[PDB]
């Protein structure tokens, strides 16, 4: 489980073993943590130039 | 004190046996417990209250008065706010 | 009944301003708005030793609104500041609350009592001795799932399964905790198990959040293009 | 013959060229004009090209007269060869501004110079639809299963359009409009938003209306058309089925993209914002030297 | 009025709509490509505030705008999802 | 085939069944498993919910009776467009340009 090489879940406590095999993480959503990380760094840059109107 | 534990009493249990409404209401006779129930609008049918009921009624009271359009929001209708703003 | 400028007025009045709102708000046991009012008025007030003693009785009432709310401010806060010897009443407090050791918070406020007093939140920290036992039982709803109701009495001195039957009762009504008692088997479940991006609750605030942003492009607007105006009526070209 | 038959694609010089052959005939007042339809076919899409009126008479009084000359048509035929020798005759254009069963007569002429069933082509030349202005039919024979017998009928065939790249320039060159019936940006789409659901409320209306002919005021049966009426049942979305749960699912994905553009344009404007502000802090050392200067200026021009 | 009519989608495409594949296609190219243009601007806005704009523009790549190209990327499919939605509730509320 | 056309919704219980045709749960599944491979409705068949979910109905002749059925269902459908394009009108009802 820990390979990921066919995901699932063990459960003793009844003894199951669930087998999961559905896809992972959305690619959409997951490419927004990136823009949003680019945006979150810009600001700090945009501050610097907010230093001239100081 | 009373008025207060009632109010909690619905999110806390689904089932009290009769004896135990009492028991958390400080009462210690049965009928003064069952007379309660009238007045705090609780239905207690075979001894076994049914909080889950008064709810329904409680809630669809608040919807039921006017406002409700922009009160609910509508999916159709969030497109349209931001798209004007935009426009504009 | 105020109708209050902002938009023709100096910055140290609109930050004065704001500061008294939450003061007033926190009183009436409205922390919600409380905790809004008050992070504006130090956005408005500057980080300078001329502002020194405003920023010290802001940031007071700030760290107190957290606690009240449950909400606790954080150990970077304090730190991050160089205030820590006036803020020490209050990080004392944040330590004490987020234990849940009713013994500890009888401690802390009054050992430091005279310097809360002054400052005028001593009215509100009382109203904390409570709200360190709800801290606490959330604590024990969270550390395990089901929990019978003998054991929450052992770990916080709580009396009886039927008093802290009763604290929760409260609790739960604003939610805090967010659990129900069974009568029945005797315990106490917590019942969050998320999966909430299923339901309808995201899309409410991404609904919020676009419009704050909405806001902001109207504030750019207006202020912007407003002094250029100006400079070409101006006699420099 | 040929069974082919879908579409009709239908060129903008054909529309215009029937509204045209109409007014220099100046037929008005429920008097007609048909002529002959060209282009190819033999064909699944059928595609008319080009148009020429032919000389018709069509007596209102008594609608079973008219008058055809056959003459003409072969004549004019040979001239369109000199044009464009792949144009022969797939049909004739009517002028509307509805269907009649005196078409059913017409018809008949036609089928000794085609090589396709005849095209019928309404030309509304009013204008009149909430699409385009043409309903296109083509001539069936056919068994009718209501228990009566062979009828020859006008059964419908989709109106769309096709144009040459050259004809399509010119189309757009003459005209001026902005469009609200096409799609452009966001304010646009929101008017054939409103247009679109406005449409099907119009349609809609008169399929309950239809229903309440047939067993009031009695139309026939016909079995053909209410079929498919059962079909947008079947086919018809359902609440809470784990589709229309994926369906909320995904507008929740959608608006978080949405939330995040709104606020990288945020991003974009308050840096906009710093700069303009900048260009100000650097116009006012320009404002002040302005002023000494200034001095200097106005008692020489008084001077001269 | 012939000449402007040039459409059976006059009422036939606002209801009428792309596969959400499609939608997904878009909204996955919008959201990569805008950290692109991210990381450009960022290089970018390092200076903004030596000599002369024009210099600027050539050296560190100003050129076409990135500030005005992030922008344009942005309202386009900010624009179009509003649009997808919008028709996507529209039918599931008036449909059934 | 019929219950399903009549009704709305598309979905039945294995006890409806049982009683409108007279036979047991048994039965009742061997008559759908049938009826689809006939190809008179096509679905899917829960054994563990106890439903047929009936996707598609075929067509067949309409009587007078149907026309009815048919055409009161409409009537709901209209109003829900009436209503849902009043409220389109009065947002951005400036913005229409």
């Amino acid at each position: 489980i820990l390979d990921k090489i066919f995901y699932g879940v063990l459960d003793q406590g009844n003894g199951w073993l669930y087998v999961y095999e559905t896809p992972n993480q959305d690619a959409t959503y997951d490419s927004a943590l990136e823009l949003v990380g680019q945006l979150n760094k810009v600001v700090d840059q945009l501050f610097e130039k907010a230093s001239v109107l100081y | 004190i009373r008025d207060e534990i009632a109010k909690n009493t619905e999110l806390s249990y689904d089932f009290l046996p009769l004896s135990n409404i009492k028991a958390l209401l400080f009462f210690n006779n049965e009928k003064e417990t069952e007379k309660f129930a009238l007045e705090r609008n609780w239905p207690i049918v075979n001894s076994k209250v049914y909080f889950n009921n008064q709810s329904k009624e409680k809630a669809d009271y608040e919807d039921e008065m006017m406002h409700e359009e922009d009160q609910k929001t509508n999916i159709i209708e969030k497109a349209m706010d931001y798209a004007i703003s935009i426009e504009n | 009944k105020l109708e209050y400028p902002h938009t023709d007025v100096s910055s140290s009045l609109e930050a004065r301003y704001f500061f008294y709102l939450s003061k007033i708000n926190a009183i009436q046991l409205d922390y919600s708005t409380a905790n809004e009012y008050i992070i504006a008025a130090i956005r408005k007030a500057p980080h300078n030793s001329k502002s020194l003693g405003f920023l010290q009785q802001s940031n007071k009432l700030h760290c107190c609104i957290q606690l009240l709310m449950g909400d606790i401010p954080e150990l970077s806060f304090f730190h991050q500041s160089n205030m820590q010897k006036s803020l020490l009443p209050y990080y004392h407090l944040t330590k004490a609350v987020k234990l849940g050791d009713l013994k500890k918070f009888t401690s802390t406020i009054t050992k430091y009592k005279q310097l809360l007093l002054k400052d005028d939140t001593y009215q509100l920290c009382v109203r904390l001795r409570s709200n360190v036992i709800k801290t606490g039982i959330r604590i024990i709803s969270l550390t395990y799932k089901k929990i019978s109701l003998r054991d929450i009495c052992l770990k916080l001195n709580l009396d009886s399964e039927q008093t802290v039957e009763y604290m929760v009762s409260r609790a739960i009504r604003d939610g805090v905790i967010e659990a129900k008692i069974n009568h029945e088997d005797g315990f106490i479940e917590t019942t969050e198990l998320l999966n909430i991006y299923d339901s309808e609750d995201p899309q409410q605030v991404f609904d919020e959040r676009i419009k704050f942003a909405n806001q902001l492009h109207d504030e750019y607007l207006v202020s912007m293009r407003y002094p250029e105006d100006k400079k070409t009526q101006q006699n420099e070209k | 013959m040929s069974l082919q038959h879908e579409k009709v694609t239908i060129a903008p010089l054909v529309l215009l060229s029937a509204l045209d052959h109409y007014e220099r005939t100046q037929t008005k007042e429920n008097k007609r004009c048909v002529g002959v339809i060209l282009g190819d076919a033999n064909s699944s899409t059928i595609r008319v090209t080009n148009s020429f009126a032919l000389p018709f008479e069509e007596d209102e009084k008594n609608s079973d007269v008219w008058f055809l000359d056959h003459n003409y048509i072969e004549n004019m035929n040979e001239m369109c060869k000199k044009i464009n020798a792949k144009e022969k005759l797939i049909g004739w254009y009517h002028s509307g501004p509805k269907l009649r069963a005196s078409d059913l007569k017409i018809n008949e002429l036609f089928k000794k110079y085609t090589q396709n069933n005849p095209l019928l082509l309404i030309v509304d030349v009013k204008q009149q639809g909430v699409g385009l202005p043409t309903d296109a039919y083509v001539a069936i024979e056919q068994v009718k299963d209501d228990g009566t017998s062979t009828e020859k009928t006008f059964l419908h065939l989709p109106c769309t359009i096709e144009a040459e790249e050259a004809e399509e320039i010119g189309v757009e060159h003459l005209l001026r409009d902005v469009r609200d019936q096409a799609a452009g940006g966001l304010s646009i789409r929101l008017t054939n938003q409103l247009k679109s659901l406005k449409g099907l409320q119009s349609k809609l209306k008169d399929v309950v209306e239809y229903l309440d002919k047939v067993i009031n005021k009695e139309l026939p049966i016909n079995h053909t058309i209410l079929g498919k009426l059962q079909d947008v049942f079947n086919l018809l979305p359902n609440l809470g089925t784990p589709d229309d749960d994926e369906i909320d699912v995904e507008n929740h994905d959608r608006i978080n993209i949405s939330n995040n553009l709104q606020k990288a344009l945020t991003v974009k404007t308050n840096d906009e914002l710093m700069v303009i502000y900048i260009s100000n802090l650097v116009r006012s050392i320009i404002a002040f030297d302005d002023l000494i200067e200034n001095k200097i200026q106005n008692k020489k021009i008084q001077e001269q | 009025k012939m000449l402007m009519n040039l459409h059976k989608e006059q009422w036939q495409s606002g209801l009428k709509m792309y596969d959400y594949e499609e939608k997904e296609e878009s909204n996955l190219a919008a959201t990569k490509s805008m950290v692109k243009i991210a990381e450009q601007y960022s290089k970018r806005i390092e200076e903004e505030k030596e000599l002369t704009e024009e210099e600027l523009k050539t050296r560190y790549v100003g050129r076409q705008d990135p500030k005005k190209h992030l922008s344009e990327t942005a309202d386009e499919t900010l624009e179009n999802n509003i649009v997808s939605v919008l028709t996507a509730g529209v039918n599931s509320v008036a449909i059934k | 085939i019929e219950t399903v056309f009549v009704k709305n919704i598309r979905m039945l219980s294995f006890e409806d069944i049982s009683k409108a045709t007279h036979l047991p749960k048994d039965n009742v599944e061997h008559l759908v498993m049938r009826a689809i491979s006939l190809g008179l409705l096509k679905g899917s068949i829960d054994q563990v919910n106890e439903l047929v979910t009936i996707s598609w109905v075929q067509p067949r002749i309409i009587s007078g009776d149907q026309i009815t059925k048919m055409k009161d269902r409409l009537v709901e459908w209209n109003d829900q467009v009436e209503k849902l394009g009043k409220k389109m009108e009065a947002r951005g009802q400036s913005i229409w340009v």
